[PDB]
């Protein structure tokens, strides 16, 4: 594969430092990095692959940049020289950090509202009244909900004083709230992988770790527990979901792993066969007695695969 | 195999071409500087 | 405090690390000695964790790593005392 | 046999140490003393042979190399050059240490999880936390459930506890646990190979070993007969395998070590026969007596060498 970006990056890689380093300036780092480690190390060299290479980058001056001035690149330059040939105000630096704010307004409304409450949480209840103003309605009704009953009342009424719009004050707050954000994205939180690990863990070792984190926090244990859960109760798992799965999953295979399981649960399992499957499956469970424990745990695994593959396609919300 | 020598010295003209395509793609960062920085906001942007 | 030197080895929580520093032109060598549950929670605190499920360590070597972070804080120590 | 590991060493051995030095500062330490003794001791060279390799690294030149700038090789030291011109922060070095993590994060996923486990277990929980929240969720269920249980507890606790997602320091942790599997990888406990070793005696030998053991250590020594048993309990060694194994196995041979074995061993092992092939050896059985001790253990000891040979098929689960 070839994007847009990477046809950039070869582009680069081919041309050398001399416009690497304005575009690293006009860059991000970890782009900066990544094609140092292609000059460090490369192997999509070809005699043809370079020539194309310029040929594309001879398009994207024809087009991209349409054989113009540098752009914002010297331009600045000359700006901040009428900048100083004008009056002592440099209000094109401010402009510049409004430019990086109303980016960063537009990526809050992109990004998870919970995670910009919470990052804004700790900040003044004015700049969350002035950030929801200027954010879309929508982003700012979820934050809004996200927020604490208290908190959010707070917000509102801080929104009503707000009459102030003030002016490059709040350019650089949203500055400093993008540089809360700016720092390595993380987000390995993992709230679910936790769960996930265990999940992916043996069932014997799974449920020992889930007393153990009992035993730690039960409302940490419960939360794991909870992560663990996967298709028990009908009601929180969608009829119709119970529906779709199981006739997707195979038959065989829901029953070996039924007659290893609860009776609550092949009850709300079968609930959502055709009659005459759940009567064969109900039969065959009468027929056979519990086959291996490993066999059992390996249908049901089978089965919580293929609830993680609806899951991916994501038509229902699976429990 | 006297096609495929004969393919390595077109691969080697075409690497002499390759070298000629360096030296264009110099000439773009060497005149113009200021249109040079311009493609590269261009590229940056395209990505 | 000021003890002789058995009552200071015997005062000495067992198992833990003793570190022999030299002070020229003086002579004979200086010693420094840091707890288990230090060491612990100094590289917990490198690695971020919060620590509130810890695990005490007696008789057992320290690992590798662990004598390696022994040894950042070591020479930060000499440093600090150094200045 | 030319791999293409042997490909490129038979390059290496052809061309010379002007790049075979940059192949062992790229290489690893066992093929740098391979080459060191293809070096030593030479008898693969041949007039077309050279010539043949010279072809083939110019294939690689064209292909694998791509006639391309030298790969992280003078690279690496024109990024440190960058590194230096900027900030005084040797980012790419920690890309580099991260470099290694992550292949050994792979690597640890490929390799045994209980050995990864006592290569962690010395190692802080909170190591071993970080760790097996990065790994492979099925790699980190292994080792949770090789785990016990109170290690087990505290390292999904720890894991919980785990938001720092710390930055540089992680990649040494694991740098220095693939240093306590980069020494020689050894694996030469052979938990199975003592019992194999005693099987490979002489019976009563081993019998008399099977009894120094058991007044060594009753563990030791049980552990020791457990690797001697093979196939002397259907419910362990399964009758679908035992109907499988002895239609393989000539029924005379089995007859031959049957008289010389145990009646339950016997019973055992004829209730996966044809009736008719059970009636028959047993009726041989009770016709002839007792054949010479040395031809019934060598029958016996065919039987555990198909044995063997349908675990190196590895269709089933031999016991």
């Amino acid at each position: 594969n070839l994007s847009g970006t990477d046809k950039s990056v070869i582009l680069l890689m081919t041309i050398g430092e001399d416009r690497a380093a304005e575009v690293f300036k006009h860059l991000s780092t970890r782009e900066v990095q990544a094609l140092s480690t292609a000059m460090a190390n490369v192997r999509q060299i070809s005699n043809k692959q370079l020539t194309d290479v310029l040929s594309e980058f001879e398009q994207e001056a024809e087009q991209f940049a349409a054989l113009n001035i540098n752009a914002n690149e010297y331009l600045r330059s000359v700006l901040v020289k009428a900048l100083g040939e004008e009056r002592a105000s440099s209000l094109l630096e401010d402009i510049l950090e409004t430019r990086d704010t109303t980016s960063g307004i537009e990526t809050l409304n992109f990004m998870e509202p919970q995670s910009a409450a919470d990052l804004i949480r700790d900040e003044h209840p004015q700049i969350i009244a002035t950030i929801l103003v200027h954010l879309k309605r929508s982003q700012a009704a979820d934050i809004l909900a996200l927020f604490d009953e208290r908190l959010r009342h707070d917000v509102m009424l801080r929104i009503a004083t707000f009459g102030g719009v003030q002016l490059a004050e709040l350019t650089e707050v949203l500055n400093g709230l993008l540089d809360g954000q700016n720092l390595k994205r993380s987000k390995m939180g993992g709230v679910r992988t936790a769960a996930e690990i265990i999940n992916l863990m043996k069932t014997q070792q799974e449920e020992a770790v889930i007393t153990a984190v009992r035993e730690f926090d039960g409302e940490l244990a419960q939360k794991i527990i909870d992560e663990m859960f996967l298709f028990e109760n009908l009601v929180d798992v969608d009829d119709r979901s119970i529906q779709r799965l199981l006739q997707e999953v195979d038959s065989e295979s829901l029953l070996i792993a039924l007659k290893g399981a609860e009776p609550p649960l092949r009850e709300k399992f079968l609930r959502n066969m055709s009659q005459r499957a759940a009567d064969i499956l109900r039969d065959d469970l009468a027929n056979r007695g519990p086959v291996r424990l490993s066999q059992v745990e390996n249908e049901q695994k089978a089965i919580l695969l293929i609830v993680r593959r609806l899951a991916e396609t994501g038509e229902m919300v699976i429990g | 195999k006297d096609e495929q020598l004969q393919q390595r010295r077109a691969n080697q003209r075409l690497g002499a071409e390759v070298m000629s395509q360096r030296i264009r793609e110099m000439s773009d960062n060497d005149p113009r500087v200021v249109a040079l920085v311009i493609r590269q906001w261009m590229s940056n942007d395209h990505e | 405090r000021i003890q002789p030197y058995h009552e200071f080895a015997r005062n000495l929580p067992v198992p833990t690390n003793l570190n022999l520093i030299h002070l020229k032109p003086l002579r004979g060598t200086g010693l420094v000695v840091f707890s288990p549950s230090l060491v612990f929670i100094a590289v917990d605190n490198l690695f971020g964790g919060d620590g509130r499920f810890p695990t005490k360590v007696e008789g057992r070597e320290f690992t590798h790593t662990e004598q390696r972070v022994i040894n950042r804080m070591l020479k930060l120590a000499l440093e600090g005392y150094s200045d």
